[PDB]
């Protein structure tokens, strides 16, 4: 966590980064917990696939930084 | 330890040659340092190793560096006490270590000499920009295959190779071939068995492991891969067994 | 040392627990495989049976004045029965099965049927005998293997229970084996038997006969899992002549109890497989969870050992000088 | 710490106001004592601190007393070092303090803010004559629920949740609902994340806890109460949750 | 301790009679030594006792030996501080003590008095040529059964009592009956139990343990073995308990 919070981010990135953090919260729950049996809510069809795509998007190549607009 | 360090450092800085330096257990060196510091009476630090633990063993293990004359690459045994990497001496050692390869007692009892565990042995130098993209890819795939085999070793005890899926029965077979291909006849095991021993550079084992894991050698017997060097010699052993198969 | 020693005890006990639940996982896997092998053994008989039943219903166009096992003319007194597994910790099996049981008996008391209930697992009957509000009697048990004699005892009791028209519409709650993680307990009608052979469900996935399900355990990328085989047994319709030594009615009256017994033994075998796989996935979850617990407890024990020894040394050294 | 105390003491003892002083990290006072009395020549003490870790901090705590003139509602964010309460510098703090709340790191690791541990946080004011019988009985019931949860944590360890019988499963679900509901989007944590702050009065939270502990809100999943204020807003959040699906 | 030792040593030098001395809380004879040694300038040892723990403890506990004019049997009641079985003050006394009887708080937790550990309470007199072959075999079977119960404690604790083996369930019931039956109603502890004290020799309890662990009377209720003087008393208690159960 960052105690300076979303005050330090850009006015551009703040909305989309808040949405992304909430997306990762949802995915972290749905992966760390149940829905291995198909389910009532039946993930991989609502949030699990997109959360896996997001988390495997978060990985950078070794020492290849992304610019501001690129990462936005 | 420092005596070995300087006796190898003069070697590298006079002859410009890749010197090796085998230290017996660094924890034994650190234990000796603890004894000598407790004898000097300086107040002991955490768990009981000396206060100047990091500085002392850093003076021991920082003179081990590839200078522009020639490398002094060393190999250091490490005896963790009560088997925890947390306590300071293995901690301040693993802060230094660049490649850690554990020799496995089960592998030794099987007879897969060298008994180095293929799965748990790790190195910080495995990464692609260091080794080569092909080496990193084939190494990651070999480790994932051996992980698949350590997983399915639980289940081939119950189901058997033909009962489970033929998709990863090929994975089990290739993992057998890999675990056998890893065993190299050494230039010292001749005195024990008379096997002449083969030296294998990186290029040969790279191409051989790509040929095994890709799947060209899906029909060669497993024991044709055991205690062999290059991949061509392995195929020679296989065709040898084929020539004797008639009799 | 009463601080480190307690944690050494917990480390040893959790390691022994991990070993024991790993042994139980492998034992339950071997048991599931041997039950699957018993089903594969029993499949030729059931194949030839769902071919012969089609043969008989092809000769006679369901023209019959016979077969007490097809008295379908009311819904008076259903006899729901549950096949349950007899083990401890049983994954999440017993609660699921008797939950479906309680739902369906409530839905049956809606209709005013006076449902009598047959229990088949000892875990089941132990749950059932505590509460007599549900009308329950005649509980039996077959464990570790559905034996032909025990399935025949179940067949005998349910057939003698149907020979009186006191009991009709005998549907059963057998837990079919869909998946390794969780296997939902389905409810199928048994005894009216739908004389075309097709054993049908709770009205919405009801099954045509000779389209059989034979579950096969193969490993995926790497794990254990079950994959179904929806093999359709081809039927040579009739022998070139097909003489009868009996009448067309007596042959069906002697054949449909045989298919009833076959279906009862299948609903014990697949129930046993599903129970042992629930226990096996409980053992796998428990072993991996105890592995996580052993790692975290070892970390706590290591920092506790370092803290203890460091505090000891500080005591000793600080008390040495005493300036 | 002493100068904060004297500043508040002049406004309590003389000008007679209800002074509040929020001495932040009073552990740092004891650690400064450790520094100075390691360098002052005084002999060392328990694990590292000064020998007078129960008299210097005694002098700090004992001057904060509600005298007959005014009262000093002091808050002291005392800081346990290395996350163990058995440390002496907050141990001597436990004896002096009377509304102790322990912010365990477990609940903040799980994401439930504030991370006030519900078992360990106690008070001297949790008394029948002080708070009324209803508040007392609800506090006792929620403490019981969370304690039974923490006591069968050793069973929702290695085994699974489904090993429990029906009553254990229900009290676990109730404990999860309660432990979630104990979170609140603060009015000052708006900078980090979360919704704008919801001020919750005692008369509103007591009703929500009556509701949850009466089992009447079983239809709601756990994520309904997580980071919500009042329980009517929690039910509205669950309704919007099912609408959004 | 040395005053009591001097009285006993006179009764063993002059009167030539076998004097039985009792010392209780002998751990205080090391704690007082610690409290004076810290002041005396002698540096502190391990966890906080005196440096001369071994020499002082031996200087007491060596004078107690049968010395060809008499036999000083002594029973020291060591105080294992806070159940620190590894603490030096009992750890050096375990070396000097013949028939150690390690009482355990965990066994007084469930009320089994005396809370002597059936496992750890061991003696140099449990050799067969010294004790009797029947005595040795029954003690071996009791101690092995209790070791089995301690090893199955974890399986009982988590995975359900029933899910262990069925013969091992017989062993668990037998171990439960044993670890209750080895409880004695003392005469001096009649105030804490409320039941009158019962004295039982070695022969009666031997014959009781035989039929208890032999599975022959494995049908009695468990509380009919707890706090019982003898096996016939246990059989009568089972009658009383089963009568007041229905009535």
């Amino acid at each position: 966590v960052s105690r300076v919070g979303s005050a330090a981010q850009i006015k551009a990135m703040k909305k989309v980064a808040g949405k992304l953090k909430l997306e990762l919260a949802q995915f972290a729950e749905l992966e760390a917990f149940a829905q291995f049996a198909s389910d009532l809510d039946k993930a991989t069809q609502n949030q699990l696939a997109r959360g896996q795509r997001l988390r495997e998007l978060l990985k950078q190549p070794q020492s290849a930084p992304l610019t501001v607009e690129e990462q936005v | 330890g420092l005596t070995a360090l300087t006796m190898a450092e003069y070697f590298r800085d006079v002859n410009e040659q890749d010197v090796l330096l085998f230290i017996d257990n660094i924890f034994r060196f650190v234990q000796a340092g603890s004894e000598v510091s407790a004898l000097l009476g300086r107040m002991p630090s955490a768990v009981g190793y000396q206060p100047t633990l990091s500085t002392e063993m850093g003076s021991l293990q920082e003179r081990i560096t590839s200078t522009k004359e020639g490398s002094i690459t060393s190999i250091q045994a490490v005896y963790v006490p009560a088997d925890d990497l947390t306590d300071p001496a293995p901690a301040t050692t693993f802060a230094h270590l660049d490649a850690t390869t554990v020799l496995s007692r089960g592998l030794a009892a099987k007879g897969i000499y060298p008994a180095v565990d293929p799965l748990d042995s790790t190195s910080t130098m495995l990464q692609p920009r260091i080794v080569g993209e092909e080496h990193y890819e084939i190494a990651q795939r070999v480790k994932e295959t051996l992980q698949r085999y350590k997983e399915l070793q639980d289940i081939i005890a119950i189901l058997g190779l033909d009962e489970l899926s033929e998709e990863d029965r090929l994975t089990v077979a290739r993992a057998r071939k890999i675990e056998r291909f890893l065993s190299q006849p050494f230039f010292v095991a001749e005195v024990f068995t008379g096997s002449p021993g083969k030296y294998v550079g990186l290029a040969e084992t790279i191409r051989g492991f790509q040929l095994i894991l890709s799947g060209e050698l899906d029909s060669l017997p497993e024991q044709a891969f055991y205690l062999v060097g290059n991949i061509d010699e392995a195929t020679a052993k296989a065709m040898n067994l084929e020539m004797e198969s008639k009799l | 040392c009463a601080n480190l020693r307690e944690l050494r005890d917990r480390i040893g006990s959790v390691k022994n627990t991990q070993k024991i639940t790993e042994a139980m996982k492998l034992v339950a896997a071997a048991k599931v495989r041997r039950a699957q092998e018993a089903v594969v053994n029993g499949r030729p008989f059931s194949e030839t049976l769902v071919e012969v039943l089609y043969n008989m219903n092809e000769q006679l166009q369901t023209e019959d004045v016979d077969v007490p096992l097809t008295k379908i003319r009311t819904v008076k007194k259903v006899a729901l029965m549950v096949v349950t597994g007899d083990r401890g910790l049983c994954g999440g099996f017993n609660n699921m099965l008797l939950k479906k049981a309680e739902s369906r008996i409530a839905e049956l008391k809606k209709l005013g049927v006076d449902y009598t209930i047959i229990s088949i697992g000892k875990k089941g009957n132990t749950y059932f005998i505590r509460r007599p509000e549900i009308p329950v009697d005649r509980y039996f048990d077959g464990t570790n293997l559905p034996t032909a004699k025990e399935a025949q005892a179940i067949a005998d009791d349910v057939f003698s229970l149907f020979v009186s028209e006191e009991v009709d519409k005998v549907e059963m709650l057998y837990t079919k084996f869909v998946s390794l993680v969780k296997s939902d307990p389905v409810i199928h009608t048994l005894l009216p038997l739908s004389p075309k052979g097709e054993i049908c469900d709770i009205n919405g996935k009801c099954v045509d006969a000779a389209e059989d399900e034979l579950f096969r355990l193969t490993t995926k990328e790497g794990k254990l899992t079950v994959e179904r085989d929806m093999i359709k047994t081809e039927t040579p319709a009739f022998s070139p002549i097909l003489e009868f030594e009996q009448d067309p009615a007596q042959i069906l009256d002697a054949l449909l109890p045989l298919y009833l017994n076959s279906q009862i033994l299948r609903a014990l075998q697949e129930s046993l497989a599903s129970e042992l796989a629930a226990r096996m996935t409980a053992m796998s979850n428990a072993t991996d969870n105890a592995n996580e617990l052993k790692k975290t407890l070892s970390i706590n024990y290591n920092r506790a050992r370092q803290a203890k020894i460091t505090g000891e040394i500080l005591e000793i050294v600080a008390g040495a000088n005493a300036c």
